[PDB]
């Protein structure tokens, strides 16, 4: 069973497919992420002409200052609605497809070839402080939760996809992955998304490196099935909730 | 003390 990113689009028909196993549980779509708790300019890229543009040139490409910041450029671009660096902003996602894997749950495959660092995915959710991320930890616990979603943003910022996010929150754990984690600045804010970091051809799940940070009395064993696996996620050690959590 | 949580962190790929 697979399906196309479209599928979610639809709650009643998403929420049908679910009932008949053909589709992931049912969770809140959300455009970028939500903060519980609110908290407190331009490249120098020479504009493209006319012409360049339809040579096929790059607006705002590898030597665009914000881009190699990771920073990405406002509709005050000087190339304007040709800037290639509003991905994050422009939903430009990579073609992918949710699938169901024989032990993880489900999981995230590419649809096309895709080359090395193309951008996957935003990884959203609800932003926590640490107060609202122990309330959300022992609510997990108690509900039995298989999975979790809990992702370091910054110091007093984890990003929950449980309940609200988008099909980010699929990505498997991998101990040999194909994608990594980027933190991206959009208005003043960070965000991170999910970048390949080889040539992914088409058909392959798309996995990245967790680095969990394990919290748990129990180490959930790693599916991944690589010539290095670590055996758990997690690895070895277990961490209090409060490291877990950016201390 | 929970089961099975854990927080993962982004990192780029070495
Ligand atoms: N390599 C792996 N081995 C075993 N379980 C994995 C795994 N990678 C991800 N998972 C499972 O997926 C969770 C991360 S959320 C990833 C999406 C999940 N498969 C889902 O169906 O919603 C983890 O808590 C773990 O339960
Ligand atoms: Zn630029
Ligand atoms: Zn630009
Ligand atoms: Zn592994």
């Amino acid at each position: 069973p697979s399906c196309v990113m479209d599928d979610f689009r639809d709650p009643q028909r998403w929420k049908e497919c679910a009932k008949q196993g053909k589709m992931p549980c049912y969770f809140d779509l959300i455009e970028e992420n939500v903060y519980l708790t609110e908290r407190k300019m331009q490249c120098e890229c020479t504009p493209l002409s006319k012409d360049e543009r339809a040579q096929g040139e790059i607006a705002c490409g590898e030597d665009c200052l914000n881009r190699l910041l990771m920073i990405e450029c406002s509709s005050r671009c000087p190339n304007g609605d040709y800037c290639s660096n509003r991905r994050f902003q422009r939903k430009q996602h990579a073609d992918v497809e949710v699938i169901l894997t024989e032990k993880k749950g489900w999981g995230l495959r590419a649809a096309k070839d895709l080359p090395s660092n193309t951008f996957v995915l935003e990884y959203c959710g609800e932003v926590l402080d640490h107060k609202e991320f122990k309330a959300r930890v022992k609510e997990y616990a108690r509900n039995k939760n298989i999975h979790y979603y809990f992702m370091a943003l910054k110091n007093d910022e984890i990003i929950d996809a449980t309940q609200k996010g988008n099909c980010s929150r699929f990505m498997n754990h991998s101990c040999e992955p194909n994608c990594e984690t980027q933190k991206w600045t959009v208005n003043g804010q960070l965000r991170v998304g999910f970048f390949t970091t080889k040539l992914v051809p088409s058909g392959s799940e798309l996995t990245f490196d967790y680095q969990f940070q394990r919290y748990g009395k129990e180490a959930q064993k790693c599916f991944c099935g690589s010539a290095n696996c670590r055996g758990y996620l997690g690895g070895e050690n277990r961490v209090s909730i409060r490291a877990a959590g950016g201390k | 003390a929970p089961s099975t949580g854990g927080v993962m962190k982004p990192h780029r790929y070495r």
